[PDB]
């Protein structure tokens, strides 16, 4: 009575009457997402219906994790929670979780290959880093930032779509069998920034092994010290490739490609796109870089931050929805 | 510098 049902392909969205004009804008393993209009807030929203949250303990655990992080994380550069609801009236009936977010206009996929000025390039990158820094402060290291999971609006604002864990943006740590730390996310920021400048994908590998080869072809074969950190079996492959010297960042990103500034961008790129993470720039240093620091505002860039049965997870999730 | 307020989609 507070709710109505809309058929969305083979799926039924049963949602508060305030949400109208539902249309499917995507799906995946964990949910189906519709664009909608919210009649109470008077704005466009994205409505995500979780897919099989209680099929097993692993689904339930992830669903619980997502709900909590969205509630607790609040930052202008991270997709926020507008609302959560279930159409069911009790724990015994409880089945469906609906998460409501602000509706963004686009992801970065096409936008970054349209040629942008330095102001838009650096402003967008500034917002990305602010989002990431806030994720890291909450103990979330993404590991899978790409243009498709970073969203924007026609007013040049930007939010990170999800909390992470197309291989083009995956750091060498991820590609190979390695440990990672916070700066794993810096690699992905670098790949995006490079793509903005050059107008196409930097390292377009045709498979997971090929992804590695396109990286070294441009940047150079990593040092012996780095090779030592590899697991034995990945090391046997990696270490025995032809030896590439790489190209300087002037060769990779010459003035021709750009709209003091281009020199500053190259410098930043040369520090983000480092194969060996122990020699790669941190998020804090990236935010302080002359190319990025022009936008600095501490309220944005220095903002303050187990085992259960299925029915136990249901209960914990139901509490969270309520 | 003032922040961009537009972006082409
Ligand atoms: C991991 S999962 O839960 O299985 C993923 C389910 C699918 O996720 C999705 C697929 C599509 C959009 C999605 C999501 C998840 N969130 N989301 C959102 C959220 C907020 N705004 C927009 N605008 C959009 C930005 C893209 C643009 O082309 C149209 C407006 N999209």
């Amino acid at each position: 009575n507070n709710f109505y049902s809309v058929e969305i392909g083979d799926s039924t969205f049963t949602v508060l009457k305030r949400y109208q004009n539902l249309k499917p804008i995507g799906s995946g393993a964990q949910g189906i997402v519709c664009a909608a209009y919210d009649a109470i807030l008077e704005r466009n929203v994205a409505i995500k219906k979780l897919s099989r949250p209680f099929q097993n303990q692993t689904h339930a655990k992830r669903a619980y994790r997502e709900l909590v992080l969205m509630k607790c994380v609040n930052h202008k550069n991270i997709i926020g929670l507008l609302n959560v609801f279930t159409p069911q009236k009790s724990l015994e009936e409880f089945q469906d979780v609906y998460i409501v977010m602000e509706l963004m206009d686009a992801n970065l996929c096409q936008v970054i290959q349209m040629e942008l000025d330095h102001e838009r390039m650096s402003y967008l990158l500034y917002q990305m880093l602010c989002g990431i820094k806030h994720l890291h402060s909450a103990g979330i290291i993404h590991r899978d930032l790409k243009p498709s999971n970073i969203v924007v609006k026609s007013d040049c604002t930007l939010k990170i779509l999800d909390f992470g864990l197309t291989r083009y943006y995956r750091a060498p740590e991820v590609i190979l069998g390695m440990g990672y730390k916070e700066n794993v996310d810096i690699w992905s920021v670098g790949c995006i920034m490079g793509e903005m400048i050059k107008g196409g994908v930097l390292f377009p590998g045709t498979d997971h092994i090929d992804q590695w080869n396109k990286v070294i072809e441009q940047l150079g074969t990593p040092c012996p010290e780095f090779m030592k950190k590899l697991q034995p079996t990945v090391r046997t492959y990696v270490e025995n490739r032809p030896k590439y010297a790489g190209y300087s960042f002037e060769k990779l990103f010459p003035d021709v490609l750009f709209p003091l500034k281009a020199s500053q961008a190259r410098d930043l790129l040369s520090k983000m796109l480092v194969i060996d993470a122990s020699k790669r720039i941190s998020v804090d240093e990236a935010l302080q870089h002359p190319y990025i620091n022009v936008w600095y505002d501490p309220s944005e860039a220095e903002a303050p931050p187990r085992e259960h049965t299925i029915e136990e997870w249901k209960e914990l999730i139901y509490k969270e929805v309520m | 510098p003032k922040r961009p307020t537009t972006l082409n989609l």
